[PDB]
RNA sequence: AACGCGACGAUACUACCCGCACGUUGUAGACGUAUAAGAAUAGGCUCCGGCCUCGUAUCCUAGCAGGCGAUUCCUCCGCCGGCCUCGAAGUGGCCGUCGGUAAUUCGCGUAUUGCAAUUUAGACACGCGCGGGAUCAAAUCCUUUGCAGACGACUUAGAUGUG
């Protein structure tokens, strides 16, 4: 396109205060609808979340998993 | 990622003279002299051994490191040009109207001129002025063949492109009208 | 149609100015200049050869 | 094959390279942390040229033309001090152009009002001989 | 972020008649001061365990200082940050002199690269890589190279910002 | 022939009044002392005489030059600019005009 | 170090247009006279077509009813492009602002009054000290030539004449410096012993 | 109408200025460029046309011509101009 | 551009030019208002020895606001001329005359402005005075013209003439 040689009308970034109140009212209204919809919540919520676990690139995943495994065993025999 | 060091090498043959100022590279060879300014690229030039030129950049990004690959081949092309040269061979074909090609060398500006006549019978005379240092001859080895040679690959290749574009058919059928001037072979003079 | 500022028309005019109009106007200028040639030919400080000084501003007044 | 290149000759930050700080003190590079920082130590006996062992940013430092030849990487204060005295870093630094300029600055700052008058009077006598010599040539 | 020190915080649930001598939990917390250090202890404990501030008690707050703040070390930080999508694991490496220096760099780096905030980042593990060959990230790997030495091209000199006018054009070579 | 100077004072420039974004206060002025680039350097000049010397039309008591006397009170900002309090506020047409900073009352 | 001068002649070559203008504007309001030379060698950061795009958008803005009066008068000369930047940096609709502008002078090239004066430089506005090495930049002289400036070639020819005279002046200059060093060497062996260490001990 | 002649005001002068002389190169011989005359009127002529490709080729055409009285001009001075960044 | 600029012609008085005498004259603001290479910044300068972060550098810088007389010195500054050079909004160099001149060292003088009070001191422009040189002008109204015209404006012509 010949934008450099013949530029068109600029798109003003000067915010008008009419939009700003109108833009803030919608943000408030939209936030309220999320909270109301999350209250109806016809959807199952569990307790334990999916823990991604130790990353593979961690250089000491051997020692940490060995540490955790022996932590379980010693606690199990103590309890 | 800001790689600390990255380097490349350009081996030179025995019969060359690579004189490189700040970033102006001059390569003298048996065929002649080539020159080129590459101050637009941040590169550190050095001599690593007897006959290999080292170019390196410190603390650059992948864009800056990759730019060294372009510099290596450009200077290498100027090395080839002064040693072996470049040669482009063009063939012009026609169906009914034989294309007339005239090659002359003029004293002023010292440049070769290629004049094309009778392209699909047109009466216009198309004149293309070759880049300086580009020699054009009509070969007496194959019919309708034009040899284009010189020391600079860019000048030889661009001049060959100029001839091809000017003899381009217009408002006709590509599948039916096959006339034109096309690059046939590319290589070195030696 | 092709405009008066078309690239192709300028190229054709340039050839016409160089190959047809040029020689004719050059011959005309030679004859005219010859006629005006015919009509016209019909110490440094003390002589003026040393060109010296005859008889708002750019800098700030110090 | 003839190649002549005149591009640039930088000074490299390396283990053994002694660098000058803004304080006028010196410190030899012992370890390179990254491209913007190094670990240095100035064991000079001169209090003015001394620097505690620690991290120095390279923006705050200047590279001197002196390099301790075979300073080990990670060398502690005892090892660095042994190389500092053996190479004679203090003597070589005193011979550098940077130290001469710094010394010239220090003398000029300490000038008192009476000394400035003496400098002016003594310079005019020196200038008188300089002018007579320049007149001949 | 800020200036940080490692804090050893030991806290316990308030001893009741049924449960004397409670568990005495412990954490290591990076905080600018002791007031923030105790707050993070109870915020973390309120999530993990069921011990609250009202029924809690801080046993000790201690500063862990680095054993060798003059030895250059490579650190590996395993952290979790939550974004608009969810909670993500990432492992990153920092070449520094102290753990507090490594953690401060991490907060700056996560803010610069992912716009992550302090309230969004959980520091799961900071470890000294005891030897090379434990360095996985290429940016650290290049710094631990053999005989590392580099120039400093295009060094801009430091001119006083109040020295508006200079008689000579500066040089960027030393 | 002395061919020397007679300057016993440090040169300054009257920049502006002590002002906010909109409101300006003529009672206090801002002075740029030549060669003063930091607050430490400005501390030398606190309590020093500063005189604004200007020329008038009518000769009153043997001269056409009038003087407004003031003091350097405190540094302003971090760039060596100082604050000055005069007997009368400066004419406000003298923004960017020379002032004289005397070396007395001296303590060195 | 904040020195005051009669007039500071700034060599505009290699300077970023906006950063020079902000520094120039502050000096004018402080009461210092500024002369900027070689405005055609000024630099604007970014790519060239972005600078061209901005000026073409500037050409769009024109008064509808009568372009002769009131409308934005678009100046194509390189110095007036710099002057526009400085004017927007100065409250030119006040008596104080107009007085500040009277302390400013802008030129293409180096007019003969100023070709023999010392050209200062502003490090905070120098392109080589400010721009990242890979970034692009454009020259005000090139943009001016493409929007209607008629005197690019004439200014270029005068620079060639100016620098040819500068070459002769520098050859004379090197001769004097060579003679000064020789005279200094000859006098140093004849002035006095005792004076010599007195100067050296004082740093001179 | 045309906006290329928009300020339809009376001419500032009765004479009229050239406003552009043809571009000069040193290769051509020395010559003058302009001259003055006084408008006399109009008259009709018959021209033997020699326009190849026209309908009136090898035919007689009647055309209108204007006569300008041109007494010789007297050269009484010389002016020199220099190139400046301001024109 | 009716508040942008250049070249040229003739300028009566007033005072046009030159010299010095001052102004109870105006200045968005003297007080050493000192300082010319060009070009690159992943390079440059050189005396070709070497040198380059750094103008915190170079020059000038002493004397009743800067006296008088020496001792001693050919160093620096200024005015005039002659030869040239400077046109982008126009100057500097060389030579000669004359005047001044601590690089060294003295003798005489400073007081009383009374313990500080802008150390009234520069440049430009403007005006008033003398004494030397120089010049003796135009425009408008008016009558007229119609290449012009609402009115102004404009193209013309009015002094001896191709009126």
């Amino acid at each position: 396109a010949g934008t450099i040689n013949k530029p068109k009308k600029p798109t003003s970034k000067r915010k008008t205060t009419r939009l700003r109140a109108k833009i803030s009212k919608r943000a408030a209204e939209k936030k309220r609808k999320e909270r109301k919809l999350a209250r109806k919540n016809p959807e199952w919520r569990s307790k334990l979340k999916k823990d991604p676990g130790i990353p593979n690139l961690f250089p000491y995943k051997e020692r940490l998993l060995q540490q955790r495994e022996e932590e379980r065993i010693r606690r199990k025999e103590e309890l | 990622m800001r790689y600390i060091h990255s380097e490349e090498t350009i081996p030179v043959p025995e019969n060359l003279k690579v004189s490189i100022k700040s970033r102006l590279v001059t390569v003298e060879g048996p065929r002649g002299k080539l020159q080129k300014d590459l101050s637009h690229i941040a590169v550190n030039f050095s001599v690593v051994k007897k006959g290999v030129i080292g170019l390196e950049i410190h603390h650059g990004s992948r864009k800056d490191v990759a730019a060294l690959r372009t510099v290596r081949t450009i200077i290498n092309n100027m090395i080839i040009g002064v040693t072996k040269g470049f040669k482009y061979k063009m063939r012009y074909v026609y169906a009914h109207f034989p294309i007339n090609v005239n090659v002359e060398k003029n004293a002023e500006t010292g440049c070769y001129e290629v004049e094309i006549r009778n392209f699909i019978g047109e009466k216009i005379v198309r004149k293309v002025v070759m880049a300086p240092g580009v020699e054009v001859e009509i070969s007496k080895a194959q019919k309708d063949e034009l040899i284009l040679s010189g020391n600079s690959l860019e000048a030889v290749s661009q001049s060959a492109a100029d001839i091809q574009q000017i003899c381009k058919v217009r408002n006709k059928d590509i599948r039916k009208f096959l006339d034109g001037i096309y690059v046939s072979e590319k290589g070195n003079i030696v | 149609a092709k405009s008066a500022r078309a690239s192709r028309i300028k190229e054709n005019h340039q050839r016409f100015k160089k190959n047809i109009a040029g020689p004719v106007e050059a011959a005309r200028l030679e004859r005219l200049s010859a006629k005006l040639m015919a009509i016209a030919q019909a110490s440094g400080v003390k002589s003026g050869k040393s060109i010296g000084r005859k008889d708002s501003s750019i800098v700030f007044p110090m | 094959a003839e190649i002549n290149v005149e591009a640039t000759s930088w000074r490299r930050v390396e283990v053994g390279r002694v660098l000058k700080l803004e304080n006028g003190s010196l410190a030899a590079i012992v370890e390179i942390i990254d491209h913007k920082r190094v670990l240095a130590d100035g064991p000079s006996s001169d209090p003015k040229l001394a620097t505690p062992r620690g991290i120095v940013p390279l923006s705050r430092a200047l590279l001197t033309p002196i390099v301790i030849p075979k300073l080990p990487r990670g060398a502690r204060t005892g090892a660095v001090k042994k190389a500092w005295e053996a190479y004679g870093v203090d003597a070589k630094w005193k011979e550098t152009n940077w130290a001469k300029k710094q010394l010239q600055q220090e003398r000029r700052q300490s000038l008192t009002d009476f000394d400035r008058f003496k400098v002016m009077r003594l310079k005019k006598q020196r200038r008188f001989e300089e002018r007579k010599a320049l007149a001949k040539i | 972020m800020g200036r940080l020190q490692e804090y050893q915080v030991i806290g316990r649930h308030l001893p009741t008649e049924a449960n004397p001598n409670p568990a005495l939990y412990r954490m290591r917390i990076f905080a600018p001061n002791e007031v923030v250090a105790k707050s993070r202890f109870w915020y973390f404990l309120r999530g993990l365990k069921k011990v609250k501030k009202a029924t809690g008690e801080i046993v000790s707050v201690n500063v862990i200082s680095e054993k060798h703040p003059l030895k250059v070390k490579n650190f590996g930080i395993w952290l979790r940050y939550d974004s608009r999508s969810g909670t993500h694991n990432m492992y990153k490496e920092y070449r520094e002199t102290s753990r507090v220096a490594a953690v401060e760099a991490m907060y700056a780096d996560m803010a610069a690269r992912h716009r992550a905030r302090f309230r969004s980042i959980h520091i799961l593990k900071v470890v000294e890589l005891e030897k090379t060959e434990d360095v996985k990230r290429p940016y650290i790997k290049q710094l631990v190279a053999k005989n590392l030495s580099f120039p400093l091209p295009h060094r801009v000199p430091k001119i006083s910002t109040k020295k508006i006018f200079s008689a000579k054009r500066p040089s960027t070579f030393s | 022939p002395s061919e020397a100077g007679h300057r016993l004072y440090v040169k300054g420039r009257h920049l502006s009044y002590q002002r906010g974004r909109r409101n300006t206060h003529p009672k206090t002025s801002l002075i740029k002392i030549e060669g003063v680039d930091d607050t430490a350097a400005a501390n030398f000049y606190l309590g020093k005489r500063v005189a604004y010397v200007y020329r008038a039309q009518k000769e009153v008591r043997g001269t056409k030059i009038r003087v407004i006397w003031g003091k350097i009170t405190r540094p302003h900002g971090n760039s060596g600019v100082v604050r000055a309090k005069f007997t009368h506020p400066l004419p406000a047409r003298s923004f960017g005009a020379s002032v004289r900073i005397m070396l007395y009352p001296s303590s060195i | 170090m904040s020195s005051f001068e009669s007039v500071v002649v700034i060599d505009g070559k290699g300077h970023l247009l906006g950063r020079l203008a902000s520094i120039v504007a502050k000096q004018l309001l402080s009461g210092q006279k500024i002369v900027v030379v070689r405005c055609e060698a000024l630099n604007i950061s970014g790519e060239f077509f972005r600078a061209k795009l901005k000026y073409h958008a500037y050409l769009r803005k024109m008064t509808r009813y009568n372009p002769t009066r009131g409308g934005p008068f678009h100046f194509r000369a390189p110095s007036r492009i710099f002057y526009k930047a400085v004017r927007g940096m100065i409250p030119h609709k006040t008596a104080r602002g107009a007085a500040a502008l009277e302390r400013l002078k802008v030129f293409e090239g180096v007019p003969p009054p100023y070709d023999k004066k010392k050209k200062m430089v502003v490090p905070q506005a120098l392109r080589v000290l400010r721009l990242q090495p890979g970034r692009k930049y454009c020259t005000v002289g090139r943009l001016s030539h493409e929007v209607g400036w008629k005197y690019q070639d004439v200014v270029a020819r005068l620079e060639e004449r100016r620098k040819a005279k500068g070459a002769a002046y520098y050859e004379r200059k090197k001769l004097a410096a060579r003679q000064l060093s020789e005279a200094k060497k000859a006098a140093a062996a004849k002035v006095d012993p005792k004076v010599s260490e007195a100067l050296a001990a004082y740093g001179y | 109408g045309s906006l290329a002649f928009l300020p339809r005001k009376r001419a500032a002068r009765h004479r009229g200025r050239v406003k552009s002389f043809p571009k000069d190169d040193p290769k051509k011989p020395v010559h003058l460029t302009a001259a003055m005359g006084y408008k006399a009127g109009m008259t009709t002529i018959v021209r033997d046309l020699d326009r190849p490709g026209a309908k009136a080729h090898k035919k007689e055409v009647v055309e209108a011509v204007t006569i300008i009285d041109c007494p010789p001009m007297v050269v009484v001075g010389l002016v020199g101009y220099i190139e400046t960044p301001r024109g």
